[PDB]
């Protein structure tokens, strides 16, 4: 690694030292001659090394074998991949193969038909610390989609959505799932806790990247069975609901049902729902009349002192004061009481 | 379906035509399964024996394993699996019996054939003694796991102890590659002894007619060849489970005599790496759990080898704190022995062994403010990702907790108000107290109630120790403590507690006021932080 210009006659019998130490008997100093021969091949007959590096090994040389392949692969294409394909006919011995079709994939997109079968084996491996390797294999399926570019690709996204439904890294996988959908799902949302809200979060993400109006009528039945994390999911749901309202009578019923949910809150999630409702809809003053009575009891509890809820209620009172401009006398009196408070 | 249309047309050449079509159909229902089961009976009829060939008989096992890899369905399969496992079973036949036992494990996962397979395993274990005399066995390893799995899956009440008598009558006695292949059969016996280990300590008892049960283990840690590292890992986990139940632990103070449980069992460098934090933890809790039958030759051999892991910065971190906690809970046998001064000369080795761990903690502090081994090319394991600042605070917090309980046990080990506060210290023994005061002061540089809690633990260790020999420790380390007290004002709490309403107030205040009269001339000339500390 440091002195390739030392000599060349000593380079002739490196193999007389290194390949002699292949025939040892342990499992660590046998492997350590596979790595020191991978630095020498990667400078300037090389078939027998990398056909045995990916062979059936125990879980002892996990970090040991992987460093011997990553330093070998950029000279391998210089000197084809049937031997990686031949070991797929014979699990735990796949992850050594998977990590070399993970990093240097500039040439890997040649026969990707086995990569689709490996993507089918990726979901079989998804069913643990290898889940991070499976998410890396899930990112490899997005990478192979970025390397190759069928109907199995939509089926692979269905297993990836089920992998997200089985659950950080999944948020990055859901962002990768959003990019893959842009490049049965409503029935999967109807079939499915917090991951089902995340499945509802990905359903609105797939809806973004008319027909959305009739789907909102089905989603109104979905939102009726649903209405913190539920408030965060409804915040993404109201952004999908108001996007179709930005461009009929079904939208008035969904606004009235959420106003009934705002009446059911009168707890803080309805104020969070009303802030999202007033974010892109002009007329909400009818629900704001009982909400001002609820915010007056909320300001009385806030003045007696849930700091995030009181700040949101103050933001709700900030939104209600812009909308009110006939309880302006009682609202200004509580505002002066809040101004006189600590 | 389409798999039957491609296979009936394809019904060395046609075996490759059938196996590639079956592997593609497996990559792609019950009618094709029963049709392939009829084709499997014709495939297993021709050449059922092997004689390890490079011919289509191995490819016949490849298509048979392809039928095993895909999935009277179970009745005709188990009859065919028992028929293939009937011929060429108790000899070196092939690896097809491993695929047959795996198919039998898949069939049993979903009853009379299991009793016949256990009878076939018992006779093969009986014929294993004649095969061992022939070389004076890989199917025995596969039959050991499959039988246990089937028993766990269904019922095992009376036939389990019936095969255990065959397992009690198993192998117990004993070219270089053929001897290693015979040792590979002996390596199969260690995996077979894991089935003897799992039955003997899981839930209930068994046929207890066995007294050489430790003799079949302490022998097998010695003659196990160190090539296969995982063979010794499960053999260490065999003894890790047996030494957890109480009725089997009492058998060990026999002819082992706690003497063959040292580290001449971790032979190879491939086992020297990671099998040592396992080979140390099984003997640390076992020594703590017994605490009896210990001649003081053993008590010295256990207190020596388990502080040469504490001062070893090549093992780990969490196995250094495990090796410290052992010497803490071992004090109840060392202190409660006779007062021959062996209760004191053993406790000062441990206080030395904690002194030489606080010393290595202080070498790496300026390095935080040979530590570069990550630039080495051939990395031999997963590199550690833990930081240095949090765990060094965690090690010092734990080792100061263990240290106070040992120094309370120093209060009772006094030589002939004796044995209460006064004790005789030799000059070879007061020199290791001066390096405990010096390193505990210096290891508070890793800094506030958290560090002020350790200053209570540090000072209270030094209150109850012989105030004729406390006027000597604090006198030599007062010019050293004043130097650390300039850059750290938190260390001012230490002399504040040493005179706070205790038995040292009448002597420490006279030592301190002799010190500050010397620095009285050097008060008008120093800068602020030295003059602030001096009037404090």
């Amino acid at each position: 690694k440091g002195a390739p210009t030392a000599l060349t006659d000593m380079r002739k019998d490196i193999i007389k030292f290194s390949w002699n130490y292949i025939k040892l008997d342990d499992n660590t100093s046998k492997q350590a001659a596979y790595v020191v021969t991978a630095y020498f091949i990667s400078r300037f007959l090389t078939t027998r090394i990398f056909v045995a590096l990916l062979r059936c090994h125990q879980i002892d040389t996990r970090y040991l074998v992987k460093q011997a392949l990553e330093l070998l692969a950029p000279v391998l294409s210089e000197r084809w991949l049937k031997w990686p394909r031949r070991v797929l006919s014979e699990t735990q011995v796949a992850n050594i193969y998977q990590l070399i079709v993970k990093f240097p994939d500039l040439f890997y997109p040649a026969r990707d038909h086995f990569i689709p079968n490996i993507i089918t084996a990726m979901g079989k491996l998804t069913v643990l610390e290898n889940q991070q390797l499976a998410i890396d294999l899930a990112e490899l399926i997005l990478k192979w989609e970025t390397k190759l570019p069928f109907a199995q690709r939509e089926a692979c996204v269905t297993f990836l959505i089920r992998y997200i439904c089985i659950s950080e890294l999944g948020k990055r996988a859901l962002n990768i799932l959003y990019e893959l959908l842009g490049p049965v799902k409503l029935q999967f949302f109807e079939r499915f806790l917090l991951g089902y809200c995340l499945n509802a979060l990905e359903v609105l993400a797939v809806a973004l990247k008319t027909w959305i109006i009739e789907n909102v009528s089905y989603l109104q039945k979905l939102l009726e069975k649903c209405l913190q994390d539920i408030q965060e999911i409804l915040q993404k749901v109201l952004g999908i609901i108001l996007e179709a309202i930005n461009k009929e009578d079904e939208p008035e019923e969904v606004t009235n049902f959420i106003s009934l949910i705002v009446n059911i809150i009168g707890v803080a999630a309805g104020v969070s729902l009303c802030w999202t409702l007033s974010l892109y809809r002009p007329n909400a003053l009818d629900s704001l009349l009982p909400s001002i009575m609820r915010t007056f009891n909320k300001l009385c509890r806030d003045h007696i002192a849930e700091f995030e809820a009181k700040v949101t209620t103050n933001l709700l009172e900030k939104i209600l004061n812009l909308c009110a401009a006939d309880q302006r006398r009682v609202f200004l009196s509580l505002l002066a009481q809040l101004i006189d408070r600590s | 379906v389409v798999q039957l249309d491609d296979f009936a047309t394809r019904l060395y050449q046609s075996k490759h035509s059938v196996l590639s079509e079956i592997c593609d159909s497996l990559e792609t229902y019950e009618y094709f399964l029963k049709s392939l089961i009829p084709l499997f009976i014709d495939v297993l009829k021709e050449v059922p024996v092997s004689f390890v060939a490079n011919s289509p008989e191995n490819k016949l096992r490849n298509i048979t394993l392809e039928i095993l890899h895909r999935i009277d369905a179970l009745q005709a399969y188990s009859n065919e699996i028992v028929d293939t496992l009937m011929d060429l079973l108790k000899v070196e036949n092939e690896l097809n019996g491993i695929l047959c036992m795996k198919a039998i494990t898949t069939l049993h996962k979903t009853q009379e054939k299991v009793h016949p397979f256990i009878d076939i395993v018992i006779e093969i274990y009986s014929n294993i003694p004649q095969v061992v005399e022939e070389q004076f066995s890989k199917q025995l390893a596969q039959a050991m796991f499959s039988f246990k799995t089937l028993a766990e899956s269904p019922i095992t009440m009376v036939s389990l102890y019936s095969s255990y008598k065959e397992l009690a009558a198993s192998s117990l006695g004993n070219n270089r590659a053929n001897y290693g292949e015979f040792i590979i059969g002996q390596v199969k016996a260690a995996s077979f002894l894991a089935y003897l280990f799992i039955r003997r300590q899981a839930q209930t008892f068994l046929e207890p007619y066995q007294q050489a049960i430790p003799d079949i283990i302490i022998r097998l840690l010695q003659d196990c060849p160190s090539e296969l590292s995982a063979a010794r890992k499960e053999l260490l986990h065999a003894t890790r489970h047996i030494l957890s139940t109480d009725f089997r632990k009492m058998f060990i103070p026999k002819i082992d005599l706690l003497f063959d449980l040292r580290v001449l069992i971790g032979e190879g460098f491939t086992a020297y790496e990671t099998l040592r934090p396992l080979a140390y933890s099984t003997v640390a809790d076992f020594i703590h759990n017994v605490r009896d039958h210990l001649t003081p030759a053993q008590l010295w051999k256990s207190v020596s080898i388990y502080c040469k892991n504490l001062q070893d910065d090549s093992l780990a971190l969490t196995v250094q704190i495990m090796s410290a906690k052992l010497l803490l809970n071992l004090i109840e046998k060392i202190m409660r022995s006779e007062s021959k001064t062996e209760s004191r000369q053993l406790l000062m080795v441990i206080i030395d062994a904690y002194t030489k761990r606080f010393k290595m903690l202080n070498s790496r502090y300026n390095g935080i403010m040979m530590s570069l081994q990550e630039y080495l090319p051939i990395q031999v394991s997963v590199p550690p990702e833990i930081d240095l600042l949090k765990d060094s605070r965690y090690l010092f917090k734990t080792l100061m907790t263990f240290l106070k309980t040992i120094m309370i046990g120093l209060k009772n080990s006094n030589p002939p108000n004796w044995n209460e506060t006064a004790r005789g210290f030799s000059n070879e023994d007061i020199n290791i107290l001066k390096s405990l005061f010096r390193e505990c002061i210096l290891a508070l540089r890793f800094f506030t109630k958290e560090e002020k809690d350790l200053m209570e633990i540090f000072a209270t260790m030094f209150i109850h120790i012989d105030p004729a020999s406390f006027n000597e420790i604090v006198r030599e380390e007062l010019p050293f403590m004043y130097k650390q007290m300039l850059d750290f004002a938190s260390l001012l709490h230490i002399p504040q507690f040493f005179l706070a309403s205790v038995i040292t107030s009448s002597s420490f205040s006279g030592i301190l006021i002799t010190f500050l009269k010397s620095k009285l001339v050097d008060l008008g000339e120093v800068n602020i932080i030295k003059s602030n500390i001096l009037i404090r």
